[PDB]
């Protein structure tokens, strides 16, 4: 039962969602490059830089996203970037399981330590347990971005408006996908929670970082306030 | 943020 609108809506989330890469380049140092702290927290960082490009370019094409307040467009930019990250990063997990170690063996030796990286794992497990859809993952990253919750919005009622839309064409996607388990909307909103608690998470990691001497490139300076 | 300005804007 989607309109024709949320028809439309729908696949224009879709085009710009997977309008995307995991640039081979980085893949090539995932699977070839030697392997130390340093090394691996280079590759961790090409990462981290891509996946804001990405977020970057996926938000300036949200409906309705140009008409905001350009205040409120850096807000809701930097506001939605360890969120957003971190969910793209479950998506990729829960899709080889060589290729799969290897990068997992590189984020846990990238010069802080277990109980910083171990959470990011078991929260890729928790998602994965629920078997979404590309279209779940797509809508979830607009809703996250379009929060009007974040800090320092100055209309709030106006991102209010953009995220509505979005929320009830994840209600019916999550009919459609998954009509025997009428929960399944109920537990994406509780994933989302759950990914909520990563903003102070990764706080903590760039301070041990930090603290280990290792220096973030601009774009993540920016987008992170370090 | 002169930076993330420059990316949304292009
Ligand atoms: C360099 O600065 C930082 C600071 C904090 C976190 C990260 C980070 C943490 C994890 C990931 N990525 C992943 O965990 C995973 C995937 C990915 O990004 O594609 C896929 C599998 C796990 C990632 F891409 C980046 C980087």
């Amino acid at each position: 039962e989607l309109t024709p609108d949320q028809q439309t809506l729908l696949h224009f989330i879709m085009d710009s969602y997977n309008k995307q890469r995991m640039p081979q380049e980085i893949t090539n140092k995932i699977l070839k490059e030697a392997f130390s702290a340093e090394e691996n927290f280079l590759i961790l960082t090409e990462m981290a830089t891509n996946h804001v490009q990405v977020l970057v370019e996926f938000t300036k094409k949200l409906p309705g996203f140009q008409t905001l307040d350009h205040e409120d467009q850096i807000a809701l930019l930097k506001g939605s970037a360890v969120e957003a990250m971190f969910l793209r990063s479950a998506e990729i997990f829960n899709k080889p399981s060589g290729h799969s170690d290897l990068l997992e063996a590189r984020i846990r030796n990238s010069g802080i330590s277990d109980e910083y990286i171990t959470p990011m794992f078991s929260f890729y497990k928790s998602i994965g347990e629920l078997k979404m859809t590309q279209e779940e993952y797509a809508l979830l990253t607009a809703i996250v971005i379009l929060s009007p919750d974040r800090q320092y919005i100055k209309d709030r009622e106006a991102v209010e408006k953009l995220q509505e839309p979005l929320l009830d064409v994840l209600q019916k996607l999550c009919k459609i996908h998954q009509p025997e388990n009428p929960q399944h909307f109920a537990k994406l909103l509780g994933r989302l929670t759950e990914l909520r608690t990563f903003n102070h998470h990764h706080a903590e990691m760039l301070m041990s970082w930090r603290v280990n001497d290792h220096k973030f490139t601009p774009l993540l300076q920016e987008i992170w306030d370090v | 943020n002169a930076l993330l300005r420059y990316l949304l804007d292009k």
